[PDB]
């Protein structure tokens, strides 16, 4: 009973996809700067997100 | 292979009913346990 459902390796829907490595390096990186700065992660790449 | 087994009634799109009455199985996703439902279809109003 260990999550109920399992995907493929070769998916994004895979939590070691690179879609998942993806969402967690964003979700930690997009803190680093003030929103106002020139440094900011969604200024610079407003696409990103 | 038996997991394959679904369509267990004529169609696998529109299946069939008789008298207003479709019976037709339904599997979960994740255990694969399969019911047949049997819906039926009362008319309030004018079908044509």
């Amino acid at each position: 009973g260990r999550a109920s459902q399992y995907v493929a390796p070769g998916t994004v829907s895979s939590m070691f996809s690179p879609a998942a490595y993806l969402t967690e390096l964003y979700r930690e990186a997009r803190n680093l700067h003030a929103s106002d700065s020139v440094y900011y992660l969604d200024t610079r790449r407003p696409d990103l997100k | 292979e038996l997991s394959q087994f679904i369509g267990k009634a004529s169609n696998f799109g529109q299946q069939e009913y008789s008298n207003n009455q479709l019976i037709t199985p339904v599997v979960n996703s994740s255990d694969g346990t399969v019911k047949v439902y049997r819906i039926t279809r009362e008319y309030t109003t004018n079908a044509y």
